[PDB]
């Protein structure tokens, strides 16, 4: 039996409702018990699963009224009421009608207000420059929405060969998501070059977010 | 109190054998139909197998994905149970749970372990090597370059600063993770103060402490 989420992730904002789906292919009802089999379950982000609803529609012992679990045969959902920081994970549903299988997730976001980002830029450590490489890190932290373009300039040109990019988790604090960009380069190659900038562009501005160094001054 | 507690993960080589413990406690171990499910990272949750309880005569299923490679048994007297998994690949790298599902009756999984990480790869375990990144509120961090396999920890002031705390995901590149971790705090305590980020890789045996100088 396959069994299909959607949307794939879907934000919402604090104190709204959410609606999240997952569709069987195959019908889960037992007729014997009178019963749909399947199951809902949590994981917070770098967490253990936790089961919310079973037989579709009974809530486990702890879980509170404002998650509900409908559907049958095929169709179901798992609805969200006043939904909070805590609710930040992936729902998954999962058939026990004829063995188990889990649906693919569906990922909760927390809707907030648009934020700009933290942009601070990092030279190589001396440490590192005792190394054979060096690497320029960029951190863009506590922006909203999630999604960001950051762009790097070595003495005034574009660099996107040995840039690699990395996103939090939305902040569980406030809502916000933070990436790191890092361009790594050999010792030599840092230094034959003086200009590092790094280069944030976000929906908040038109303008970006530009913070840079020259090795000379360090 | 129910527990499950899954042990035997590590770094194991592709076409590799790995035998997996789920220690339990807290219920009455026979009642109970015992499930694995497995989670690559960032990816979905996949149910591995069962194995049913004592009313069914402890028989066992698996999903088509691992049927025929994997085998599942528990032991009774240990209140465990086992996941046996041969010619290893790649896409079993994954954290590896255990959970307690059906009891004749509940349709359900309630409890689930911690987890154990699985990495299937024959790239070697290296440890990092950690840098400092120094400059109202001022943000550092530290550079955890070139480790494998996953995970490492970092904190800062072994766990005692908590917030403003950014650690990044590791990315992968010829066969070595980076991340990096980012702090902030007040100006007014730092560099007053000192502030060091601590990283342990189990891995490999190493724990660093490296403190952040202006
Ligand atoms: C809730 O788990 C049940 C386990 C079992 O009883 C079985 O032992 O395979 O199968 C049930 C199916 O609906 C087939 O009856 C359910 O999947």
């Amino acid at each position: 039996i396959v069994m299909t989420q959607s949307p794939s992730s879907l934000a919402v904002s604090a104190g709204e409702k959410v609606t999240m789906n997952c569709k069987s292919s195959q019908s889960l009802l037992n007729s014997r018990t009178r019963k749909n089999y399947l199951a809902w379950y949590q994981q917070k982000p770098g967490q253990s699963p936790k089961l919310l609803i079973y037989w579709a529609s009974t809530r486990e012992s702890g879980v509170p009224d404002r998650f509900t679990g409908s559907g049958s045969g095929t169709d179901f959902a798992l609805t969200i009421s006043s939904v909070q920081a805590e609710d930040l994970a992936v729902y998954y549903c999962k058939q026990s009608y004829n063995l188990r299988t889990f649906g693919g997730g569906t990922k909760l976001e927390i809707k907030r207000a648009d934020a700009a980002p933290t942009v601070s830029i990092f030279p190589p450590s001396s440490e590192q420059l005792t190394s054979g490489g060096a690497s320029v890190v960029c951190f863009l932290n506590n922006f909203y929405p999630k999604d960001i373009n950051v762009k790097w300039k070595i003495d005034g040109s574009e660099r996107q060969n040995g840039v690699l990019n990395s996103w939090t988790d939305q902040d569980s604090k406030d809502s916000t998501y933070s990436m790191s960009s890092t361009l790594t380069l050999t010792k030599d190659e840092y230094e034959r070059h003086n200009s590092y900038t790094c280069e944030a562009t976000h929906k908040t501005s038109t303008s970006p977010i530009v913070k840079s160094f020259n090795r000379n001054e360090c | 109190e129910v527990k499950l507690v899954e042990s035997g993960g590590g770094l194991v080589q592709p076409g590799g054998s790995l035998r997996l413990a789920c220690a339990t406690s807290g219920f009455t171990f026979t009642d109970y139909y015992m499930s694995w499910v497995r989670q690559p990272p960032g990816k979905a949750l996949e149910w591995l197998g069962f194995i049913r309880n004592k009313a069914k005569g402890y028989t066992t299923e698996y999903s088509a994905s691992v049927k025929g490679r994997f085998t599942i048994s528990r032991d009774n007297s240990q209140s465990s149970l086992y996941l046996q998994m041969n010619t290893l690949r790649a896409e079993d790298s994954a954290t590896y749970y255990c959970a307690r599902d059906h009891d004749g009756y509940y349709e359900r999984f309630a409890y689930w372990g911690q987890g154990t990480l699985v990495t299937v790869s024959a790239a070697k375990t290296t440890p990092p090597s950690v840098y400092p990144l120094a400059p109202s509120m001022v943000t550092l961090g530290c550079l955890v370059k070139g480790y494998f396999p996953e995970p490492v920890t970092v904190t800062w002031n072994s766990g005692s600063l908590s917030s403003g705390v950014h650690t990044f995901p590791a990315v992968l590149q010829s066969d070595l993770y980076t991340l990096s971790s980012s702090v902030t705090v007040p100006s007014s305590t730092w560099p007053s103060e000192t502030v060091t980020c601590n990283v342990a890789h189990p891995a490999s045996s190493t724990k660093v402490d490296k403190k952040i100088v202006p």
